[PDB]
């Protein structure tokens, strides 16, 4: 039997990116940068992607690594931007299936930093269609617009 | 309930508001039998009416 | 020796605070539920450490007191951090006939279950309807309409004692329920056979219950 | 025959001396009404890699 | 010593056991007791099967 | 087991009171010396204790502690009025720069009242009454009784301290911040409030 595997990884409107799909590979991925140049941002988003559950999500500083802290600020909402935001990963099943699994994410406007969530997924979506071009609309010269 | 539409139509012939007619019905009925005009029989075979 | 549990608090009480079972127990306790035979769980864990118990509640100026039917309660003191509160008349109605229920030899047979209908009979059938129904409407005269709503506030009320944990409605069906020895808290006024007036008088000295 | 006489007695005559039992009532969480939801909506554009 | 019976002739449980002298509640207890004893040790022979 | 510094905390003699007002939702800002400095103190541990009956106890960024409950709480929740929320925003408002030379932090019940009837629109006024209501006087008083009433209801909360005699005038904690905008790098302070209260 062929197992699953996961096929991409793409971050819409976050900090520092606004539209970006990383290729995963078959056995290792590797991120390289400086310090500050957005490695856990993307852990975060596609662990975000995986889980949901807001009571859950807790991203801690590699620094202070296992103790309960029950920090004010769980460290996600900083890591969005203004306006709508997406996180979607592509998946191709052992029955060779291509699905897109997702969430809306978004910015709740008053003194609390709560995000909103809302999970979605696409079946059947032709083997052409990428991510990044199907969660934007070109306006303009070269100019595209995120839409809701 | 056919004494509660007896006075329905009592207070339409008097044009009165439509406003609590169940309850001045109710008012009414207890009126009558406080005043001895009407016996009232309570049956627990009739399922309470 | 120094940083050690002895120091600040028993061992048992704090072991008693650790458990799982405890945060449950004492926000219901706090909200005024009595805890009776029948949830094992519970009334296990008050069993095993009743005496931590009333320790610590003592803290507060409540009691955690134990009745002769083996059923457990927070009575506060005047000087309480906890608020106290009073049961309405009409509760005690229905509370009274509850207790009559389940003594109740004659309808043993149920095996406790018992409908709000059968509730409702028995009441009409000891106090005086006619005076009672003063307390639905300072009107009423034997109307339907008027015994529809005195049966409704009875339905209600019944809820508010099944919340204070004195008996249980059926998993599927709610025109159904089943007593818990709790309610034998409404006899406190007559278990003893001596003068109504004295018995009163050591009730409210005890904080048990209060006039209106 | 004991309880009978001594309960049922008691139910009769509540009236000539009411009395009612007292219960723990500590008070609930007073917690913020929840406003409607409003999103921060921005209609964010940029060149796209 | 009317003090102490007095303390102890609320302290009565339930109905079969409402015998107002406290000394002659003893014995029902006791019987109670007994009778628990037997159901305990038929339950735990059905346990082991 | 459990922590020796838990058990520690929880055998104070302050704890009972502190833990029977947090449950009322009550605020703890820096004028209480002792109840603030014990929480200052044995917070990583209260935070875990409180965190078994999934409610959150949250110290705000200006300095105060409070409980906030999930979902799941174990602890019976309950809510403010419509009213409740107008009036705390009002105060909030009243937390202002020329408070200072105005009244040196002691303010009076027909402040507030005045406020609230100068700033708030007709219609919300008037839902907050009854919607059949119209501009009467008895409608006014009836709103002045309301406004006493949730007054109260606040002051239980810990934001507003009444001067200690029969005269309603009070003084505004900093814990009404609670009730507060969003702050966004230099944006005023009165302007987005006023924006929320429109
Ligand atoms: N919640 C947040 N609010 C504001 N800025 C944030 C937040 N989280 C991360 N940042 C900033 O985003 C940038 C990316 O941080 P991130 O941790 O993803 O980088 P990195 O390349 O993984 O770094 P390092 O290897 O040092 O951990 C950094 O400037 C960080 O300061
Ligand atoms: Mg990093």
């Amino acid at each position: 039997i062929e197992r699953g595997k996961f096929r991409s990884l793409t971050l819409v409107n976050w900090n520092g990116f606004f539209a970006r799909t990383f290729d995963l590979d078959e056995l290792v991925t590797t991120l390289s940068g400086g310090n500050g140049a957005g490695k856990s941002t993307t852990m975060a988003a596609f662990v975000t992607a995986l889980i949901p559950d807001l009571t859950l999500l807790h991203f801690r500083n590699t620094t202070e690594a296992g103790a309960t802290s029950g920090s004010r600020d769980k460290g996600l909402h900083g890591k969005l931007r203004a306006g709508v935001c997406y996180s979607t990963l592509d998946v191709i099943n052992s029955r060779h299936q291509r699905v897109v699994v997702g969430v809306r994410l978004q910015q709740v406007a008053g003194r609390d930093r709560k995000v909103d969530i809302k999970p979605f997924m696409i079946q059947g979506l032709p083997t052409a269609i990428q991510p990044t071009q199907l969660l934007t609309e070109n306006v303009g010269e070269r100019q595209a617009r995120v839409l809701p | 309930g056919e004494l509660i539409d007896a006075f329905r139509e009592v207070c339409k012939g008097f044009e009165q508001t439509a406003e609590s007619v169940a309850v001045r019905a109710n008012n009414a009925i207890n009126d009558m039998v406080r005043q001895k005009l009407l016996n009232r029989f309570t049956s627990e075979l009739a399922d309470g009416n | 020796s120094s940083t050690h549990i002895e120091q600040f608090m028993p061992v048992k009480l704090a072991q008693a605070l650790a458990n799982s079972l405890f945060p449950e127990l004492d926000s219901q306790l706090r909200a005024g539920r009595h805890i009776g035979i029948d949830d094992l769980d519970n009334h296990a864990f008050l069993m095993d450490f009743q005496e931590q118990l009333e320790e610590f509640y003592a803290r507060y100026n409540v009691e955690l007191i134990r009745a002769p039917e083996g059923f457990f309660y927070l009575r506060p003191r005047s000087t309480t951090l906890i608020p106290r509160s009073v049961l309405s008349e009409l509760d005690m109605m229905v509370g009274k006939i509850l207790c009559y229920l389940y003594l109740s030899p004659e309808r043993l047979a149920n095996q406790g279950i018992f409908t709000s209908q059968e509730l409702y009979e028995e009441l009409i059938s000891l106090a005086d309807e006619g005076k009672l129904m003063k307390f639905v409407n300072q009107r009423s005269s034997g109307s339907d309409l008027d015994k529809q709503k005195l049966q409704e506030k009875v339905r209600t009320t019944l809820n508010r004692l099944r919340r204070l944990g004195m008996v249980y409605f059926l998993p599927n069906n709610n025109n159904k329920f089943t007593i818990t020895e709790a309610v034998f808290r409404f006899g406190a006024d007559v278990r003893s056979g001596d003068d109504p007036r004295e018995i009163q008088l050591r009730m409210i000295r005890d904080g048990e219950a209060m006039p209106v | 025959r004991i309880f009978s006489q001594r309960l049922r007695q008691s139910v009769q005559h509540y009236f000539d001396n009411p009395w009612t039992l007292t219960v723990a009532n500590a008070e609930r969480l007073l917690d913020m009404r929840d406003e409607e939801l409003a999103l921060r909506n921005e209609e964010v554009t940029g060149e796209l890699p | 010593f009317i003090a102490v019976y007095q303390h102890l002739r609320e302290r009565i449980r339930q109905d079969i056991i409402r015998t107002d002298d406290p000394v002659d509640a003893i014995e029902q207890m006791e019987i109670e007791l007994a009778r628990l004893t037997e159901e305990l040790t038929a339950r735990e022979q059905k346990l082991a099967i």
